[PDB]
């Protein structure tokens, strides 16, 4: 799977529904081809690998015992209720397979807001004890950036790869672990609609004609100004983003975002 | 080497989340299969108590792969719930989205999850790409050159010398492997096109954020109808026609002449996997209140019997538990759900799985691509008997074929291209109801303090519904039974083996360590396990 050359990526998947995967796969410039052709490769990733059961076992033992190092990407929040027995891979707990594996890497990037924060399957009343990736491993020092969102924008794991491999270190981080040069910046504060917040022209539903005219959407629950991300800038899939589809943002790069800022229709 | 004893897949890869397959191999053919899902969340647990407004935002969160969808059937559940009869540019614009969503699904499903199954990617190293390219020539109206072929070929030879195969280490190909049948040239035609899919996905998945906001996780959908007001412009509408032009242009000239090229040399996949029963509840409505409207119509076949398509009763869906990691035996219908886990670790008390075990009047149904197209077929839909007849002429096979794992994953292709041109149709239709003046996209609705609702979307993989009961104006139980619930789920307490257990009943497995022929009928079935378990 990987000897020189390349650096090594081992993908992990915890407590997830694949989005944050398939937001990598929606890369661009550099698409991903390139990024599994030429800028990493890509050494355990249970999505799009060719091997599977004890061979892919296999392939994960290779890379991380590798003494060319690798780097961990983490999808999914860890289940941690009864032992770890609600999520199993090779019929490992979630929590014994990153326990021993990250601790190992040279750099962990916890990439969704499940792995950064414990995500969906966190919210009240967590029946599966879900945890992001800081939470579960604190105990074994492992310090993973996070790039929030669910999904994030690929935009901020290509970037943050990048850097870590130009200046091998991670770039500046606020005080969730998450990049500054994509997280600096509420939504809001980037929002076209921001005119309209400011002279108090609020659609009062989706129906009104005010919604038909782009007003502002906090009336109708809009947590831009709370939340940290770089949508209104980056866009999406290079061409929209929520509140421009006239939808409210719900905050999915905030800690705890399913109960803080719920219910997502009011504010 | 005819193998006698266990074998176990996990993880099974080049599926979404967490699948163990266990089977017991006789003289080289499984005698026995368990399906088993490894990972729950329990967003049903979740969503008690909560906003009907919410469900959408936290469903939709059931699955990344199948985006979209989970949103669309809980907003189609709240909106039945509310009684809200959206505007007919709210169901153009859900409809327009979840057709693209359709595409993006299919395209990635064939090419980046299932063909590692049938390809050997290292095999096109060998391969002379002037050859190649004519074979590729041959098979689709785009002309591909040897030079367009060789790039590909050089490109893969410096990965290769590399030593670092990144996804491909420990392929079950390399080295060779006696059930990988296909020829240097078609490996490497099939690898380029594999390449080629990867950006052109890239667009299949833009076309819907053009109205949808973003993708994964799409973000326009409300109970009374869409948010998008951008999505009347005319530049967004060309901009979504010229995305689904594209990728339909690759459906039609890239993706089905591959899929009957890699059927053709593997027709004795036309003897593995099939299944009895199929269930399917059709898409694309015109009215949200009535599942005939749809392009797709619902529909239940019994033991292959597709002169007596029955009439889909929501009332006859159970979900059992017995074999499940889940308190008691007590099957539920949705509407009076129970999701009370207890686990009990691989077999305890005869429990391997997560997944809840649905059966419709009883029995274990199939759902999915192939579903959808015998019952539209044997409904006498014209767009698909038209695409399934010229898909078995070429073939040279009678329609018994389709009931198989090769039958399947053509199936999954005829909707693919069915859906592609529909879509079109539908795009016509939306742009016409703008020019008459219909600019409407969301009704005004008010919330029950008391309600049931449920909300159908046939999604890429099958039958999806979401069903509510609303107390107090709240969340009082909210359900989810997910296709990859029906087909992927354990036995019942009749103990009826699943569809994908009963599928690998007699599959060949030349080489245990190497099981690829387990794989090619359990991803023949596109598993998602987020969406099996939530
Ligand atoms: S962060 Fe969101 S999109 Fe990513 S795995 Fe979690 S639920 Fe899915
Ligand atoms: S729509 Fe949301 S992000 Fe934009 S100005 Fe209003 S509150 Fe802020
Ligand atoms: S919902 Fe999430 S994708 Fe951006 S607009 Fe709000 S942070
Ligand atoms: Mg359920």
């Amino acid at each position: 799977l990987m000897g020189p050359r390349r650096p090594s990526v081992v993908y992990l998947h915890n407590a997830e529904c694949t989005g944050c995967s398939e937001s990598v796969l929606r890369a661009f410039e550099p698409y991903i081809d390139t990024l599994i052709l030429d800028t990493l490769s890509l050494d355990y990733h249970e999505t799009i690998m060719a091997a599977a059961g004890d061979a892919a076992e296999a392939a994960l033992e290779q890379a991380v015992n590798s003494p060319h190092g690798f780097i961990a990407v983490v999808e999914g929040g860890i289940p941690t209720a009864a032992n770890g027995i609600y999520g199993k891979v090779a019929n490992h707990t979630m929590l014994d397979i990153c326990s021993r594996i990250l601790p190992k890497a040279q750099a962990v990037i916890a990439y969704g807001t499940c792995a950064t924060f414990g995500g969906v399957q966190a919210a009240k009343p967590n029946p599966t004890g879900a945890k992001g990736v800081n939470d579960a491993l604190k105990h074994l020092g492992v310090k993973a950036i996070n790039i929030a969102g669910c999904p994030p924008n690929p935009y901020n794991l290509v970037g943050t790869i990048v850097y870590y491999l130009k200046n091998k270190a991670a770039p500046e981080l606020d005080s969730l672990n998450r990049p500054t040069m994509f997280f600096g910046q509420t939504v809001h504060e980037q929002c076209p609609r921001l005119p309209h917040f400011d002279a108090g022209e609020f659609a009062p539903s989706f129906e009104s004609e005010e919604a038909r005219k782009g007003w502002c959407l906090y009336e109708l629950g809009c947590k831009g100004p709370v939340t940290m991300n770089n949508c209104p800038k980056i866009k999406f899939n290079q061409t929209n983003w929520p509140v421009d589809a006239g939808h409210p943002c719900i905050g999915c790069s905030e800690p705890d975002f399913w109960d803080a800022m719920t219910p997502f229709y009011q504010n | 080497s005819s193998y006698s004893g266990p074998i176990v897949v996990d993880p099974v890869t080049r599926i979404e989340g967490h699948l163990r397959i266990e089977v017991e191999v006789e003289n080289g053919k499984v005698k026995n299969a368990y399906s088993s899902s490894t990972l729950f969340r329990g967003l049903e647990i979740i969503l008690k108590g909560r906003d009907p407004r919410d469900a959408q935002h936290f469903t939709q969160r059931t699955c990344g792969v199948c985006t979209y969808t989970h949103a669309l059937a809980s907003t189609r559940c709240v909106d039945n719930a509310v009684g809200v009869h959206i505007p007919k540019n709210a169901t153009y614009i859900r409809n327009l989205v979840l057709g693209a969503q359709y595409l993006h699904d299919h395209i990635v499903h064939f090419y980046h999850l299932h063909a590692l199954d049938f390809v050997d990617v290292t095999a096109a190293l060998k391969a002379d790409p002037a050859k190649a390219a004519k074979v590729a020539s041959s098979i689709s109206p785009r002309k591909t050159t040897a030079a367009d072929l060789k790039a590909v070929q050089d490109k893969l030879k410096t990965f290769v010398e590399t030593g670092q195969l990144g996804p491909f280490t420990n392929a079950y190909f390399l080295g060779g492997h006696p059930a990988y049948y296909l020829d240097p040239e078609t490996n490497l035609i099939a690898t380029a096109h594999y390449l080629e899919a990867l950006r052109l996905q890239v667009k299949a998945a833009r076309a819907m954020a053009v109205f949808g906001a973003k993708n994964p996780h799409t973000q326009f959908t409300v109970v009374g109808g869409v948010t998008c007001y951008d999505a009347l412009t005319p530049q967004r509408i060309a901009e979504f026609e010229a995305l689904w032009k594209e990728t339909k242009a690759f459906v039609d000239e890239v993706y089905i002449p591959d899929l009957l090229v890699v059927a053709a040399a593997y027709k004795d996949w036309t003897q593995y996997g099939g299944t009895d029963n199929f269930i399917t509840f059709g898409e694309f409505p015109k009215d949200e209140y009535d599942l005939n409207s749809r392009f797709f119509k619902p529909g239940v076949v019994f033991k292959r019997d597709f002169k007596n398509i029955k009439p889909f009763d929501k009332m006859q869906i159970e979900e059992h538990v017995r074999h499940s990691w889940y308190e008691g035996a007590e099957a539920r219908h949705p509407w009076k759900g129970q999701t009370q886990p207890k686990y009990t670790d691989l077999h305890g008390d005869d429990r391997y799985s997560w997944m809840k075990a649905p059966r419709y009047m009883g029995e274990p149904m199939e759902t999915g691509p192939l579903a959808q197209v015998l019952i539209a077929y044997s409904q006498g839909h014209p767009k698909v008997k038209a695409v399934t007849d010229a898909v078995l002429a070429k073939l040279g096979v009678g329609p018994e074929a389709l009931f198989s794992t090769l039958g399947r994953t053509a199936a999954r292709g005829i909707e693919t291209a069915v859906i592609a041109e529909y879509v079109g149709v539908m795009l016509q239709e939306y742009k016409d109801n703008i020019a008459k003046g219909d600019n409407v996209i969301c009704a005004p609705w008010e919330m029950p303090k008391q309600a049931e609702g449920v909300g159908f979307v046939n999604a890429p993989r099958g039958g999806l519904s979401h069903w509510i009961r609303i107390e107090d104006g709240k969340i009082g139980n909210f359900q989810l039974v997910v296709p990859s619930t029906w087909t992927l789920g354990p036995r019942c307490d009749k103990n009826k083996l699943s569809p994908v257990e009963a599928s690998l009943i007699g599959t060949p497995v030349a080489d245990a360590k190497r099981p690829v022929e387990i794989l090619r009928t359990v991803h023949s079935f596109d598993p998602c396990i987020a969406c099996g378990v939530h």
